[PDB]
């Protein structure tokens, strides 16, 4: 079922997934919230920002009820980056690579 | 590259 909440042990597996992403060589743009010194109009454009540090805090605080909610935050990190950045940018590239890695790791967690 | 919002 997808309505089934995460258990305490499931939370250790999500942490492993989140940490595998933070260790990936293409994760550099997403480790921390976008710095306005690097992208002065970013928060004028992206109204629902997310980053890997924010997800880590939310995993530590047990913010997520269901795996679908965790997946929604993750997918926003990538969809925001493609919405903001042009398709030929290094950022957009990181988002394509890291999203496929996340799908491979998410299939592993689900079964 | 520096981050800037796409226009196309």
């Amino acid at each position: 079922s997808v309505l089934t909440p995460l258990t305490e042990k499931d939370y250790e597996g999500l942490k492993r997934v989140l940490r595998s992403l933070q260790a990936h060589k293409m994760a550099w743009p997403f480790l921390e919230p976008v710095d306005p010194n690097d992208a002065p109009d970013y928060y004028g454009v992206i109204k629902e920002p997310m980053d890997l540090a924010t997800m880590e805090e939310r995993v530590q605080r047990r913010y997520y009820e269901k795996l679908t909610e965790f997946v929604a935050d993750m997918t926003a990190i990538f969809d925001n980056c493609r919405y903001y950045n042009p398709s030929d940018s290094p950022f957009y590239q990181c988002a394509e690579v890291l999203e496929s890695f996340f799908v491979q790791k998410l299939k592993g967690f689900k079964a | 590259g520096a981050k800037r919002h796409r226009k196309v």
